[PDB]
DNA sequence: CGGCCGCTACGTATC
């Protein structure tokens, strides 16, 4: 399943 | 270097679909459809939070021409004896506007009109019991007065101010319980936490029994322990050059505790 | 019960063959040290014949004994919450974990029964 | 879409003829006609503000050519630690005065005119303890002199607040207690819902034992939980396309209180 | 009986 | 306190000359078996003097021994409800 | 709407 980077996740966030 | 590649990995932070974070997202939709005000208690490592951010990526800002960006979720988080122009200020800079020199009053009419105009739906507020209790005047009021369904997210604590006074006990009965962790679903996620969080060299099969009778004193049941204990016994792990975890390693860490 | 199924003090337990019998009567034989697991025998010619091992789903890992599941039922009926097998064992684990003189007694004598192994 | 109409409509809010409402309406035209000054205590969720917009609903505005507005009857509610001044601005901009900066005696002395001009015969005070202690002073000055009934409505956190000035409780001493419903009353209030404000497909039977259990138990006797009970139970109910409600979905619903 | 629709009594209003 | 309260196991008080006082401290004197009333003295010059008689408001045809009302307390703040 | 079946609760007896 898909497993998020906690950082990456803020880079994408508008 | 190899190893270091994958000891920048485990340091790092990551979302794992789980059954708790699914069930949130299923039934704040259904409170943000109903504009229903509602609030979300549990054990201070359940992983609310983590839960709420999930459902802010989700739901992301509409941007359209030169308007306002369309916000549908809202989430803040206040400081310690957070007062009423606090509140006013951190909801006006998450929709990215400035704040300048006022009064009170000021700081609420131009409240109202940045949540009009710009579509919000849902106000999730995380450590409630930070609020101080006039300002909670404020969070009703708006809740009435706009279309917009508040979410109270806290600890048992949070009740506990609540009770104090009716007019808010009533508005925000509705909630959702967060639990620890047993049985089936406890084992089951030791194997994810293995297969999609840790993703060791070779596998270090943490629901075999022994392994599950370590993590389970270590842990009791918490997914804010589960994420730390493993994270430290796979950098453990790897800095002394093992290809997995093994009983052990993980008692030396779970040993901390 | 239909299922396969026994519940008893609160516990619900699933057994091997025990689904061939859901209707039916059954006589357990169990442990007051530890109730995990029960013994299923049923009457066959007027007499008791051994039917099975039947085990508290989901505890086969864990153990409870009665005087634990019956202070975990009374705290969880006045606690107002479910009735579950880990339901119960949650209602344990904290009050293990957290002493009461009969506790304390308890664990005195428990290590002696330790001796005893 | 006829269920998405059902769910825009069931979201939504009115007012039901009770036996509550018809008491505090005979009651107020009393206060109304005497002028005398009064209180209307009572739990949170009994329904007081409706009441009382069921009120300012009725006894509509007349209107003169170019005269200003007869206004019989005026409604405010007050911000948390609402001060002179924001009395006065708030009772002067409802009858539509835009309010200019001056000192608070010229706020004073426009609000006084306004109402005297307005032809005011009740002024009501909804969450009267919003109030700093010291506004009290301009409240019993505009019913001494002005011939006003100030109604004030709170909950019994009001009386704890009127109890700290004698000259507050010796002149609202006059008072009306909105109550919880029960037995027949509660069984006959359930049957209006069902028929007046549900509108589902065929009769739920929401009066029957076996489901009225279910809901003394939800509600407590309390009008605002019933409404808010029932409506999410028919949006609910409606997104899984039954014509009823059911023993086991207002369970569901139930569950979450 | 006769029973209101809040935003009716609104929309009514002076 | 403003308005010539006293506080007193969670009842509040009030009485025929207090509000005078306010702020100042004053002697209670009371009987366990009934509550509902309590003496209040002042001190002046060194000297104890009698004030007045305060009457806890809205109870004052009612009984209550200083028990009856401890142990209600208590099941207030457990119930978690106010006081 | 009415009847049958597991888990709690009250009453009685004894060391
Ligand atoms: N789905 C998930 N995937 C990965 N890690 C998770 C998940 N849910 C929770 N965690 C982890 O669990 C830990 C608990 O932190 P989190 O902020 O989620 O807890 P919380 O219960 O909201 O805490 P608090 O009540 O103090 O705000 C964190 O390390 C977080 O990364
Ligand atoms: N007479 C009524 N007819 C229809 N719906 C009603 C009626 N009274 C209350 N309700 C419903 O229940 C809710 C009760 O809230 P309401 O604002 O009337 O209570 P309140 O006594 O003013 O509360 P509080 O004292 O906490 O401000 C209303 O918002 C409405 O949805
Ligand atoms: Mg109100």
């Amino acid at each position: 399943i898909e497993v998020w980077d906690y950082e990456q996740l803020r880079e994408e966030y508008g | 270097e190899w190893l270091q590649a994958e000891i920048a990995r485990l340091k790092g932070k990551s979302i794992v679909p789980l059954q708790q974070v699914k069930t949130l997202h299923d039934w704040l939709d259904g409170k943000r459809k109903a504009r229903k005000s509602c609030r979300v208690v549990g054990e201070s490592r359940t992983g609310k939070t983590v839960a709420c951010d999930a459902y802010r990526y989700r739901h992301k800002p509409q941007q359209e021409a030169g308007r306002p960006p369309t916000v549908p979720v809202v989430y803040i988080r206040p400081h310690q004896k957070c007062g009423p122009k606090d509140l006013f200020k951190k909801i006006t800079e998450y929709l990215k506007y400035r704040v300048t020199k006022g009064t009170v009053s000021d700081f609420r009419d131009r409240t109202i009109e940045v949540l009009k105009g710009c579509g919000v739906e849902m106000l999730i507020i995380d450590e409630a019991d930070r609020l101080k209790p006039e300002t909670f005047a404020d969070v009703r009021d708006i809740a009435e007065d706009l279309g917009i369904a508040v979410v109270l997210v806290g600890t048992d604590r949070l009740d506990a101010v609540i009770k104090r006074d009716e007019q808010v006990l009533e508005r925000f009965r509705a909630h959702l319980r967060f639990g620890k962790l047993s049985g089936e679903d406890f084992k089951n996620t030791v194997e994810m936490w293995e297969q999609m969080v840790l993703k060791l060299p070779v596998s270090s099969n943490l629901k075999s029994k022994e392994m599950l009778r370590i993590l389970t004193s270590a842990t009791e049941g918490y997914i804010g322990r589960l994420d730390e204990i493993l994270r430290e016994a796979a950098i453990r792990s790897l800095s002394r050059g093992l290809k997995k975890i093994d009983k052990a390693v993980l008692q030396e860490v779970a040993k901390e505790y | 019960q239909r299922g396969g199924c026994l519940q008893f003090q609160n516990l619900m337990y699933r057994g091997e063959y025990l689904a061939g019998y859901a209707g039916e009567t059954v006589n357990l034989r169990f442990d007051p040290r530890d109730i995990t697991t029960i013994l299923v025998y049923r009457q066959e010619n007027n007499q008791e014949v051994f039917l099975t091992r039947a085990h508290a789903q989901g505890l086969e890992t864990e153990q409870l004994a009665l005087d634990e599941a019956e202070a975990a039922s009374r705290r969880l009926r006045t606690a107002g919450k479910t009735i579950s097998n880990q339901s119960l064992l949650q209602e344990v684990v904290d009050r293990d974990a957290l002493k009461e003189r009969q506790k304390l007694e308890q664990t005195v004598l428990r290590s002696a029964a330790v001796d005893e192994s």
